[PDB]
């Protein structure tokens, strides 16, 4: 759909897109990048996921009104609406897990390229989990766990435990394990876990990386004070 | 709880 | 589109879709439910109008956004977004006014209708207005005109000065006198007139009559300040 | 400067 514009261009309009706050645009234009072919830079995949993260996670508070809506009310009308969002939001998260499948991930040999693309794998995956409920549920499940834990692996092996992607990644996982795979004390594990390693090592950082690594920290213990 | 942003924002 | 779908479920899922956020949705929604061909009462003037000021008001935040940019810069990019974003504006634009005039104005006799309407055709014109720069400039800044001055005198006619549709109608059309029209004097002019004739008539309202005048009537007054 | 919103709020 992108074809005929060049790289740079779709790169330079998804950074207006995200100016205008015109994030379905941002995630077109990021699509028709993925589709040429070539590898994505550090900031070229934040945008990205920037992109998908904002129009799924719109497409979620939606389909959160309405599924609340839906079950105060248990004619057709708030079940096939809510339906009509859910499907949106499956293609959507299907769309992105088939750019990360083709062909993100298997050109990705850097640990920093790898372990980003397999925590987005690991959190569309989660999305879809939010909204199933039929034959493949638990199929859908243990894929974003997978992916997950994959990416856990290669980051515990290839980067310090203040690594921003590294923490990202822990965080997200545990918010899985907490709210998807009903496994509350493999949440709060994790997040500990993660942020009393990460703690340990600030002290090897510059301010700027000190800052993103405590801004992650500050997450993980936002939800650890929740569960707790 | 809460996942992370796609910003530092 | 949605010719298949009953007006009561059109109506019902416009109201899901507020709840929801998803404004593209509600508009989708009112324009299938207007082309059913029937009149459309109070409340559903509310959602069809509600839908479509989201929409645009959207679009105009990001058009304002990428203008700045491009001013700023004055590659062919950032002209080429703008230019999208404009023509989106342009064709949701030119689908209200299509409804406007295929065929609710001219179905409108209750001056309470009629009026509404003719604000509504008014701001869209507006709405081009604000994106205008060619050959049509000037007519589509006289077709926001005439629509709001037909408005008007109805509603001067027709309506208390207390009336909220004429007091919203006096508030667009102020604004496009004072930024549409360079012509800021007529602009605090009738925002004076008009909230001077309000405060007047506000002893003959109920309670909940007095909060909707007072509550326009402080929009009225929070533009005098900004403009004097 | 400001038109009417779409609702009271
Ligand atoms: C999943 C993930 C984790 C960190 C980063 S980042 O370090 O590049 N960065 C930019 C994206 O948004 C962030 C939010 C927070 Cl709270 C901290 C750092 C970042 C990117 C992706
Ligand atoms: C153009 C217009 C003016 C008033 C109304 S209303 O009185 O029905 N009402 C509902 C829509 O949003 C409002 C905002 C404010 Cl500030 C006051 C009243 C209303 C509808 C349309
Ligand atoms: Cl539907
Ligand atoms: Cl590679
Ligand atoms: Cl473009
Ligand atoms: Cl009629
Ligand atoms: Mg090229
Ligand atoms: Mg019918």
């Amino acid at each position: 759909a992108m074809g005929s514009m060049e790289r740079a261009s779709l790169i330079q309009k998804a950074k207006l897109a995200e100016q205008a706050e015109r994030y379905e645009d941002m995630a077109a234009f990021m699509k028709g990048a993925v589709e040429k072919g070539e590898e994505l830079s550090c900031e070229e995949r934040n945008l990205l996921s920037v992109a998908y993260k904002n129009v799924v996670g719109g497409q979620r508070a939606a389909w959160r009104v309405l599924s609340s809506i839906e079950q105060k009310s248990n004619g057709p009308e708030v079940r096939e609406y809510r339906e009509k969002v859910e499907t949106e939001l499956q293609g959507v998260c299907d769309t992105v897990l088939g750019l990360l499948d083709s062909h993100l991930i298997k050109e990705a040999g850097d640990a920093e390229s790898r372990v980003f693309y397999l925590k987005m794998k690991g959190d569309y995956y989660r999305y879809l989990a939010e909204v199933a409920t039929g034959d493949d549920k638990k199929r859908i499940i243990d894929s974003a766990r997978s992916a997950y834990q994959e990416a856990m692996d290669i980051s515990k092996k290839e980067m310090p435990p203040t690594n921003p992607i590294r923490l990202g990644l822990a965080l997200n996982f545990s918010v899985f394990h907490y709210e998807i795979a009903n496994s509350p004390e493999e949440a709060i594990s994790l997040a500990k876990t993660t942020f009393d390693e990460a703690m340990a090592d600030l002290h090897t950082l510059s301010e700027d990386s000190y800052k993103d690594s405590t801004l992650i920290m500050q997450l993980l213990r936002d939800n650890l004070t929740l569960w707790t | 709880a809460g996942s992370i942003p796609g910003r530092r924002s």
